[PDB]
RNA sequence: GUAGACUUGAGUGCAGGAGAGGAGAGUGGAAUUCCAUGUGUAGCGGUGAAAUGCGUAGAUAUAUGGAGGAACACCGGUGGCGAAAGCGGCUCUCUGGCCUGUAACUGACACUGAGGCUCGAAAGCGUGGGGAGCAAACAGGAUUAGAUACCCUGGUAGUCCACGCCGUAAACGAUGAGUGCUAGAUGUAGGGAGCUAUAAGUUCUCUGUAUCGCAGCUAACGCAAUAAGCACUCCGCCUGGG
């Protein structure tokens, strides 16, 4: 879903246009209370501690239904409002009980679908059942090691994610990229699709456009001193031999994986 | 399904019974017409005058 | 307005109580299609000697429904025939096509 | 020495799935079919029976590969 | 493309006589709909380029339709536009 | 097509003759009729006959032969294509294979013979020659 | 031309069937390759042979399960459908197009077809995936004078999926479209009808697609009922070669 926009002025020579054109009307739940933070990177520190960042606006974040540990209810989706944050949309929940729930959109879902789990639902989009319930070779998201604990795992804003298979204590699931984790197998699950997808494609010109965006631009390391990069720098825009270029930290960057096998993991991993 | 035995067969009996039985198998000419890939306007030389030179 | 056809396969270790859900939940399905037969005589085996799908003998299921006409009840099964786990193959043909 | 088809001994129109070997009859040793030239078959009446064999073939009611 | 309950009532109400069949109405009354009842399948998909060809030549005989219904007839028309009332 | 019963008439006249066989076909108008009755009068021709009861009425005509059915006519053709009524005078109408041949012309009169096509100073549309 | 009439062409009705017709939505098996894997030793490769190579880090091969893409042998056929391009695991969804009968009905609504429009091989090109096996590019080994080729070992693009485009193919049958005519020997479909009756098996009719060959036919070759024969209406091409 992307319009563009003519090419009037140099600037807005490409401008590979939204396509918003799905979401409902405007105007975010004010009582979907999170209040605003921007540490811009640098810490309890507080020097930089982290690259390039900044410029963004007052994002008033919204509480989504991290967990839904809830339990078999009218749980009727009534909007699909656009994110300031991550990439899926997202959608407003009452239950029985009157309340103001609220969780990630997917692909096709619509206001009075009222998807619920108990884990009772079978297999339409937006249950959340665990794995231990869902049959084989599925299309999830919402997986977490954590029992009684939300999104921290591949709930992924993006695409959402896929399950090959399960046994015993845990779950044979692919994430992306050839990737599978076992997961703790009576973890909650959310059957479905991500909310959006073609916002991988959208190419937008101006500098400050991407500052709107909200991240001061990256500097090449080239030119930059012997005091600032291993890129030693010198006559022209030389080249670098100088051994697989790296940050301007302390280690090679390309090539190397930097695994930490000694892990509270790793008895749940596939091939790579 | 597979007997893969003649009744009571002795050894030059199962070895005319998998001649006259096996090489009315079929398990060979596809096989052997199978050694390449090929064209599919030449699977319908294949299926040509082969077999209409076969029937008629 | 057709005869419709369903052939599916469960285990056969399973018990009758186990099949009189595992019939009466797609009684269930089309009685929320509504589009439902006298009754699907859903457990005809025949019999099983041969593994499609990994299997020498279960028991066969036939269910053999009419409903409604070329509309969304038919094809409204599959999707929640796939779900079952005791599922071994199903087919849906109308009466002659 | 007729044998042909077997249309006018079953007839007719019946099934042709639901038998067991009584139609199917017109498999081969092997699993796969017999010929159309060894049955030397009425073509698309055939067409009328086998386009419910290639079915009954792999129905889960019938070996579809085997050999001997 | 519709049974015979839709089919031989809108020969019916769509007919300007009785067991005319084969009335310019009633090419009008069958054609005419699934001109409409022809979108929705070409909005199936957008992809049977064989059924539009189907449109091609139902289109070209709505052309010999009102062209010979203007054409040669003209009034029994021309007091019969609201019919559907093309262009 | 049906757009021209004229020549396919008199093609099929060849095809009757040249198959050297004995009955031609043609549906009902007055103008074959008027084909069969000239040239039977010129003696080409054995029956004029067609359908009792239909506007489509297959005047279904025995041929006049040689010896041995042997031909009569040999050049058979429509002058006047569909796409190309012929209008010729009146005064200086041609002569056929130097007076060898037939010639029947729809003059202001009706469809006349060759020198009564002539002489008479009537003129219309070329026909048919043999 | 003007008014007028009928169906007897076309189409629309009511009955039949038929198919790899399209487009989506899914499912099954064999088979390839790979993940572990029993347990054992150099094997396998390929040809006219081997070097190619891989492989003792001990494996292929054999025991199993898993993974994935591709495609679905007899079915399959001078078979059908589709204007062709093309279309074949299986099941649904909505989907044209004929033919057989039929006058129930319109009463010529017909045929075309520049223009304009649509579809459309095969690759390739865009974006995003999927990535078994195959294989441009290239490498290695024969090959010989030489091998940038045929063979082998591989192996990238690419082949597949949604999603847009080129508009050019031996487009073919180097045989435009419509309809009329008619020796026959002949295929096979699926109807209509009889038919052959105590179950059998024949005859006519329609569209199909061959093969021979009457007439006709051309420079000859050949065509010939699905005419390269005899007619007419729409179009188009063609003017000695480069």
């Amino acid at each position: 879903g992307i319009k563009v926009y003519k090419p009037t002025t140099n600037g807005r020579r490409n401008m590979t246009g939204s396509d918003f054109a799905e979401i409902t009307t405007s105007t975010p739940e004010k009582s979907l209370l999170v209040s605003m933070s921007k540490t811009a990177g640098r810490n309890n520190t507080g020097r930089i501690t982290v690259r390039h960042h900044g410029g963004g606006h007052k994002r008033k974040y919204r509480m989504i239904d991290f967990k839904r540990t809830t339990d078999n209810v009218v749980a009727k989706v009534a909007t699909i409002e656009y994110d300031p944050n991550r990439t899926a949309n997202i959608a407003l929940i009452v239950y029985a009980n009157g309340v103001k729930s609220y969780i990630l959109a997917a692909k096709g879902l619509e206001v009075g679908m009222t998807v619920v789990s108990g884990p009772d639902a079978d297999i339409k989009v937006g249950n959340a059942l665990p794995l231990a319930n869902i049959p084989v070779g599925t299309l999830i998201h919402n997986i977490e090691l954590k029992p009684g604990k939300g999104g921290q795992l591949v709930r992924s804003a993006g695409a959402s994610a896929q399950v090959l298979g399960s046994e015993g204590k845990y779950t044979l699931v692919r994430l992306q990229s050839g990737e599978v984790r076992m997961i703790l197998s009576t973890c909650r699950a959310t059957i479905g699709v991500v909310g959006n997808e073609q916002q991988s494609l959208i190419n937008l010109g101006k500098a400050g456009r991407t500052r709107h965006m909200g991240i001061r631009p990256t500097v090449r390391g080239s030119v930059m001193n012997p005091n600032d990069h291993p890129h030693g720098g010198g006559e022209g825009r030389q080249p670098v031999g100088r051994k697989s270029p790296m940050t301007p930290w302390g280690k090679p960057a390309l090539g190397l994986k930097t695994r930490n096998k000694k892990a509270k993991s790793s008895k749940l991993i596939v091939r790579r | 399904s597979k007997t893969l035995v003649r009744k009571n067969e002795s050894l030059d009996d199962a070895l005319r019974r998998f001649k006259r039985s096996v090489t009315k198998a079929g398990t060979l000419q596809e096989l052997r017409k199978r050694e390449h890939y090929e064209k599919p306007s030449v699977k319908r030389k294949r299926k040509s005058e082969a077999a209409r030179k076969r029937k008629k | 307005m057709t005869k419709y056809e369903i052939l599916y396969i469960i285990r056969p270790n399973i018990d009758e109580e186990a099949k009189t859900a595992l019939v009466e939940r797609f009684d269930a399905i089309l009685t929320e299609n509504g589009a439902a037969n006298l009754e699907s005589k859903d457990w005809e085996k025949r019999k099983l000697a041969y593994e499609i799908n990994d299997f020498r003998e279960g028991i066969y299921h036939i269910a053999t429904f009419e409903a409604e006409t070329t509309s969304e009840a038919l094809s409204e099964f599959d999707r929640l025939a796939k779900i079952n786990l005791d599922i071994l193959r199903h087919m849906i043909v109308k009466v002659e096509a | 020495r007729k044998k042909v088809d077997f249309i006018a001994a079953n007839k007719i129109e019946v099934v042709d799935y639901k038998d067991t070997e009584l139609l199917k009859r017109f498999i081969s040793e092997r699993g796969k079919i017999l010929p159309r030239r060894v049955t030397g078959t009425s073509a698309k009446n055939q067409r009328k029976v086998v386009n419910a064999i290639k079915r009954a073939r792999v129905m889960a009611l019938l070996p579809f590969v085997a050999e001997d | 493309a519709i049974s015979k309950e839709k089919k031989q009532e809108i020969i019916a109400q769509y007919a300007r006589k009785e067991g005319d069949t084969g009335s310019p109405e009633v090419q009008i009354a069958v054609l005419t709909w699934e001109i409409n009842h022809l979108n929705d399948h070409i909005k199936s998909h957008k992809k049977d380029h064989a059924t539009q060809r189907g449109l091609m030549k139902k289109i070209g005989h709505r052309r010999n339709l009102l062209g010979y219904l203007r054409g040669k007839d003209v009034q029994r028309y021309r007091e019969l536009i609201a019919s559907l009332g093309l262009r | 097509v049906m757009t021209d019963p004229i020549a396919d008439f008199l093609t099929r006249i060849r095809n009757g003759n040249m198959r050297k066989f004995d009955v031609v076909e043609a549906p009902a108008s007055k103008i074959k009729r008027q084909i069969a009755e000239i040239l039977k009068a010129e003696g080409y021709v054995k029956d004029v006959e067609y359908v009792e009861d239909n506007k489509q009425g297959v005047i279904r005509v025995f041929l006049k032969y040689g010896k041995n059915g042997e031909k009569v006519i040999t050049n058979l053709k429509r002058i006047s294509k569909p796409g190309l009524r012929v209008y010729v005078k009146s005064d200086d109408v041609p002569k056929v294979l130097n007076g060898l041949g037939t010639a029947i012309i729809s003059t202001s009169t009706g469809v006349v013979t060759d020198k009564v096509a002539r002489q008479t100073n009537v003129g219309g549309e070329v026909i048919a020659y043999i």
